[PDB]
């Protein structure tokens, strides 16, 4: 459903990780399957060879928290104009205070011990509903 | 540039912003709107140092690097009670519990 | 204009109405003071810092900084955020 187009038209791209997280680039292949690419350290950039109509999304490499590329969720390389690369700015979204708290707590508690926490049962499942690329993919689809 | 502050007296905390070029007196005017006390009855502090009305917040060390939205800088407030100024007091926030073993 | 959010231990937090109106739960509670019988002040101060943070960075292509949460306040902040849905 959400797939890259096989345009075969090359597009030159710079992924700039403007977030404090290790960024995992994900290419959506022609069958819709997410394909991971080498990780991008915080404050670093990489020149990428992609194609017009291709689909990329970005995540925290360790936690798979969702990140933003050009203020949106999906980056589709476009036509290079004047032979300049298209810039893909990876940034942190403004998480909810709930999402941000789930992030930190997930980082401090191993999942087997989530239930040892003295919180409402609704939160037990929210901790276990860790962000996932496939879950996010279905939502956009 | 906007500086992001917590104005604190006793058990009261104001969250507001101001321009780095703003003056201490203009911040007393801001407090006057909220807490209904005139600048003549207010003393503003950085840590333990009284701030002069004419100096800008940047000159007093409240800067964009220092006074940030997610980590605002603290300005102490002391009030005058009919001709006499109280000592600067800021009640601390509550203490967090010890970390659960699960962490 | 401002509103006053009072913590369980009696600290009064004065924030801008638009900042507090970000939360729908707080909006409901207001309809100019709200009392939180379960949220201590070390939690509620961070709640207000988040208001400042959210309103500032919501629509900016400038790099957004992380909202920092000390490990010691993580659990309590989470409960409060779940209750206020924010």
């Amino acid at each position: 459903v959400l797939r890259s187009v096989n345009s075969r038209e090359p597009s030159q791209v710079i992924f700039c990780n403007r977030s404090p997280r290790v960024v995992l680039p994900v290419w959506l292949n022609f069958d819709g399957e997410p394909q991971p690419y080498p990780t991008l350290p915080p404050g670093t950039g990489r020149r990428i060879h992609s194609y017009r109509g291709h689909l990329w999304l970005f995540r925290d490499a360790g936690t798979h928290d969702g990140l933003l590329v050009n203020q949106t969720e999906l980056f589709v390389p476009s036509l290079n104009v004047d032979g300049q690369p298209i810039f893909a700015n990876i940034t942190l979204p403004v998480y909810t205070l709930k999402e941000r708290c789930l992030q930190v707590v997930r980082s401090l508690v191993k999942p087997e011990n989530y239930r040892r926490l003295d919180i409402v049962r609704s939160l037990y499942e929210d901790l276990e509903d860790h962000p996932n690329v496939q879950k996010d993919l279905e939502r956009l689809t | 540039m906007d500086v992001f502050l917590m104005i604190r007296r006793h058990k009261t905390t104001i969250f507001t912003d101001a321009k780095e070029s703003s003056t201490v007196f203009e911040l007393k005017r801001i407090v006057e709107g909220i807490l209904k006390r005139p600048p003549d009855e207010q003393r503003l502090y950085k840590d333990d140092q009284l701030l002069d009305d004419g100096k800008t917040l940047g000159e007093c060390g409240f800067t964009s690097q220092t006074a940030r939205p997610q980590a605002p800088a603290t300005v102490g407030l002391a009030f005058r009670a009919d001709d006499t100024f109280e000592a600067l007091c800021i009640e601390p926030f509550s203490s967090p519990p010890e970390l659960p073993d699960v962490m | 204009m401002y509103v006053k959010l009072i913590s369980s231990d009696g600290h009064e937090f004065i924030v801008k109405r638009e900042h507090a109106l970000t939360s729908g739960t707080i909006k409901a509670m207001l309809s100019n003071e709200v009392n939180f019988r379960e949220i201590p002040s070390h939690v509620l101060s961070k709640v207000c810092m988040y208001f400042t943070y959210k309103v500032r960075y919501t629509n900016s292509s400038t790099e957004i900084p992380e909202f920092p949460i000390a490990p010691e306040i993580a659990l309590e902040l989470l409960m409060a955020a779940n209750f206020l849905d924010c």
